[PDB]
């Protein structure tokens, strides 16, 4: 969906807003965004709150939470 | 059947609980040695102060170790009660049963790491001075993970160079004791590679600091195989924590800014055990540059 | 207290009464002092190093609860499971006491140096003529705060331990209480050896020393540092008959259960009695001490 | 003997424990105690 992507790239710009601001596109890594640890947390709340899911603590990897593209790819398969 | 484990004949002897062993003169010998060749390598300015294996819980707590690694934490507890309440106590297990009930925890824990203690005596000289600071720490450090692995101990040695100051001073100390560091290494005539990693976090919430933690790069480790290369042994780390203690403690640098700190971390007691392994518990067989190197003529 | 003006230059605060950073000053005349020490070693002496903790079960057979149970530090930690674990450290999140769900590990922290020496050696079998010797070290805890530089709650501890028949350890004791006090001289420090007694907690343990005094089992070299009126104890020499020997099944050359003795440094002690003596600037100690240090 | 020091027959710390408990098995004392009174 167009839907995942457009709302996790709010949620990232909402967390983002705290502190400052930048381009978030899909294929852009989340560390090159500037999220910091407390940030990657509160963000993987943003997306467990935001879709009503659970992340498996299997899927908690840097490879699915890499870039906004690897991490609908993980939203998604949800 | 490991492959560490004949080491433990000339190496150690047993001391009732796994992951704790006394060691014999040839072990501490090269512990020694090993010791006095990484202060060979201190840089001038560095403070150097040693610590006890226990510290103030109140400081750990504060520190944020409590949150990280909840499993791995030795308290320190003990009888603090009454006389009578504490001869009751023994007379319980005169008489089979547990005196332990009658613990209470102390103000102290073991330390789980050599840098901890540091932090707040930086803080409490006030602002830092431009470049920063650097210490040399060391302590007996204590971590609750028994094992029968000779690379994974309860008890263990552990030395740091630990800079406090901007987030230049930290980087920069970093990038040179990761080259000095495999220099040492080298010279050690150890077999190791150096990579990214992250530290035990723990829970679902600690696995994502962890991923975080790798992205950013914040802590490399030297890793030699012992047991085999798919799953080598941390022998030295060399961490970044950027803003975490400064914060903590209201350590300012030379700007006015939360201060950021970092250390070079050395597992003496993985260092030891990583030359017995690679170059055998004959000292008169080892490399004569490794000898040299360790002044053992 | 007369020792509290070493403090600036010996140590740092750690933010727990007996408790101290060490600094590099400090911990140099440590070294020289166990170099000394290691030099004036007995020929066949096997040197062993402890950790700061030990099996819990091995001290509760050495019957160290009997004798000063106020003092012991048990190991504690949270070993329930991560649901337990992340409801305590959410306790402390809140500000609350996450310390109700630690429960005692198998490991105290050493009370004593040679504690551990004693099954080390009973796994070996009969003791051969002559007993055997230990040369052992452990940084050591006992749960007494104080503020007095000389009376900690983590301190180094190096003993040499004699096992063998009542004459070799005797024999030993009095090689061992010569040579002390030889030392202490060439280190230009003031001492006087006299009986004394390890403090038993209870009323029970106050006989039990007055006991000790009187069989005189315990004598201890005396360093005036605060007082000459209360000296300071800065090495014992300990004998223990067959105590361990019986407990442990030791049985010496002659199938007679073990007696066993030792000669205990305090390594701190030692160190805040040369600073006091002789002052925080090296290059002024005397000249006879700076040669026997190696200075 | 009645002026015998009371180690020097054979007394030692055990003894010497079951000794004061002893006397308490006579009379009112509870006894603290110190090394000059035995
Ligand atoms: N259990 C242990 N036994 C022996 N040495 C240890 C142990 N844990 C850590 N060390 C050593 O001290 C250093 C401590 O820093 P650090 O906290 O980075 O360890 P670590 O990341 O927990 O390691 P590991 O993955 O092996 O558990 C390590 O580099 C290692 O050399
Ligand atoms: N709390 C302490 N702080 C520093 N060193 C100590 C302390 N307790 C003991 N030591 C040192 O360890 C040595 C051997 O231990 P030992 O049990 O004989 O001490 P002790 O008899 O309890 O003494 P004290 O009456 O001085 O507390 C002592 O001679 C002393 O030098
Ligand atoms: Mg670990
Ligand atoms: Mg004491
Ligand atoms: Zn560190
Ligand atoms: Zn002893």
């Amino acid at each position: 969906t167009d839907v995942r992507n457009r709302i996790i790239k709010l949620v990232k710009g909402i967390l983002e807003q705290n502190a400052l601001a930048a381009d978030v596109t899909p294929q852009a890594k989340l560390v090159d965004v500037g999220l910091t640890s407390m940030d990657m947390v509160n963000l993987m709340l943003g997306v467990e709150a935001e879709f009503d899911f659970t992340i498996p603590q299997s899927e908690i990897t840097p490879e699915n939470f890499q870039s906004v593209e690897t991490l609908e790819r993980m939203v998604m398969t949800q | 059947a490991d492959p560490l484990d004949h080491l433990a004949d000339k190496l150690f002897h047993s001391m009732g609980s796994d992951g704790v062993y006394a060691r014999t003169a040839l072990y501490e010998s090269i512990v020694e040695r090993l010791a006095a060749l990484i202060t060979s390598h201190r840089e001038a300015g560095t403070e150097a102060l040693r610590f006890p294996p226990v510290m103030s819980r109140a400081q750990l707590e504060k520190s944020g170790y409590l949150k990280s690694f909840p499993n791995l934490l030795g308290c320190v507890c003990g009888l603090h009660g009454t006389e009578r309440e504490i001869n009751a106590a023994v007379s319980r297990f005169d008489a089979g049963g547990d005196w332990t009930t009658s613990l209470s925890p102390a103000d102290l824990v073991l330390s789980p790491a050599a840098c901890y203690p540091v932090y707040p005596i930086a803080a409490s000289r006030g602002p830092l001075p431009k470049g920063g600071l650097r210490f040399d720490v060391a302590a007996d450090c204590f971590r609750r993970e028994p094992s029968k692995h000779l690379d994974r101990l309860q008890s263990f040695r552990m030395r740091e160079y630990v800079c406090i100051g901007t987030p230049d001073d930290v980087s920069d100390f970093r990038e040179r004791w990761m080259v000095r560091a495999q220099a040492i290494a080298r010279d050690l005539g150890l077999t190791f590679r150096v990579d990214y990693a992250s530290d035990p976090f723990f829970g679902r919430v600690g696995q994502m600091k962890a991923v975080s933690q790798k992205q950013q790069q914040l802590k490399f480790e030297l890793l030699i195989p012992l047991r085999s290369e798919e799953q080598p042994t941390a022998c030295m780390s060399f961490n970044y924590h950027r803003e975490h203690f400064g914060t903590t403690w209201g350590i300012q640098d030379a700007n006015g800014e939360p201060a950021h700190t970092g250390c070079v971390a050395f597992g003496m007691d993985r260092l030891a055990v990583a030359m017995f392994h690679t170059h055998g518990t004959d000292l008169s067989a080892w490399p004569a540059k490794v000898r040299d190197i360790l002044g053992l003529q």
